[PDB]
């Protein structure tokens, strides 16, 4: 998933 | 804390963008201000490795086509390649060595050493429409220099 800074958080697919 | 990933474009020191070449190669060549679009968007997470002030370990992947580029050695050559991965396990914080880069930042310019390879590096040759490869020299006539623009997220 995307947080609220951009960063993109775990696998590809969460 | 789960692994985390930022999405950036990668544009070699003569200005070169970097596009598919195939299914599993990139080549590098510039494109004009309207073609921009063409170029490969990468996720780059922040990985394990090294504990350094200047190298950042990263392994730079395609998310649209889930590969990951990595670092082998072919025969009696190590090689640069895009591999295949299964996107419900990757990105992962502990990355295997193959996909392992160290991201050194001198003079305002990113290099990408290989971590299985010391000393190999992500590299462009200075002819256009050529293969992104594995150069044993962060030096000669090879590029081996980058600036890195990120995406919007």
């Amino acid at each position: 998933f995307w947080d609220s800074w951009g960063y993109w958080y775990g696998p590809w697919d969460c | 804390a789960p692994v985390r990933s930022l999405n950036c474009t990668l544009r070699d020191s003569q200005q070169k963008s970097l596009v598919m070449s195939g299914p599993y190669e990139l080549k590098a060549l510039h494109l004009q201000g309207q073609d921009m679009e063409q170029q490969v968007v990468f996720s780059m997470s922040f990985v394990q490795g090294e504990e350094s002030n200047d190298k950042i370990p990263v392994a730079l992947g395609l998310k649209e086509k889930n590969l990951y580029l990595s670092c082998v050695l072919k025969d009696d050559k190590p090689t640069l390649q895009l591999e295949s991965v299964d996107p419900k396990n990757y990105p992962k914080k502990k990355m295997e060595k193959r996909f392992v880069f160290n991201k050194i930042e001198i003079n305002n310019k990113l290099e990408f050493e290989s971590a299985q390879f010391p000393n190999w590096y992500i590299s462009t040759s200075q002819a256009e429409n050529m293969p992104v490869f594995l150069g044993g020299t962060k030096g000669g006539q090879d590029i081996t220099d980058f600036t890195m623009q990120f995406v919007s997220s």
